[PDB]
């Protein structure tokens, strides 16, 4: 109907039976909308860890990138959702996936002070060096936003795989 | 109804804009 809600909308909003039932309707489990989002990506950016799981058992593909390349890990990263990330992360998705801006998941999860985050994400290999088009690196921005316990889990992280500094 | 809430990234420069 005209005020039913699109795939989108069932997946941000947790309606998991609806969601079900128009993906067995149509092909529709990797619609983009006019942003470039599938419903994964706004599953992720609005915490729904049931959806996403979901979506990823039915084969929703986690690698695919909105017109801002934005992906779904570097939506829930920015949001601090851990157990989405992990998720995606077990599907797996580039951990050093660019958007436009030259931001990466582990950028925004150190922007968003989001330690659980930030110690999967560099366990799974994100690199800590990589820069903004400003040209500032996970590191500089935890410094440069005072978060310590960031800072601390970067540092040390870069230190071990550093082979060149005991 | 739909949330308007869509997905976004945050702007994570440093320096003056
Ligand atoms: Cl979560
Ligand atoms: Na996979
Ligand atoms: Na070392």
């Amino acid at each position: 109907g005209a005020n039913s809600l699109s795939v989108h909308q069932l997946a941000a909003q947790g309606e998991m039976l609806y969601l079900a039932t128009r993906i067995e309707q149509e092909n529709v489990i990797n619609h983009t909308d006019e942003e470039g989002f599938t419903p994964l990506m706004w599953a992720a950016a609005h915490g729904q860890i049931a959806v996403v799981e979901f979506l990823l058992q039915n084969g929703a593909d986690p690698q695919l990138l909105g017109k801002g390349r934005e992906s779904a890990l570097s939506l829930a990263c920015s949001k601090g959702y851990t157990d989405i990330v992990k998720m995606l992360l077990d599907c797996g998705v580039d951990v050093n996936e660019y958007d436009w801006n030259g931001g990466t998941p582990l950028l925004y999860a150190v922007h968003g002070n989001h330690v659980k985050c930030v110690k999967m994400l560099l366990e799974s290999g994100a690199d800590p060096t990589i820069e903004t088009d400003s040209g500032y690196n996970s590191m500089d921005l935890a410094v440069a936003l005072g978060y310590r316990s960031v800072q601390q889990v970067i540092e040390s992280h870069l230190l071990k795989l550093l082979q060149n500094i005991k | 109804l739909p949330l308007y809430t869509s997905p976004s990234l945050p702007n994570i420069t440093l320096g003056l804009p």
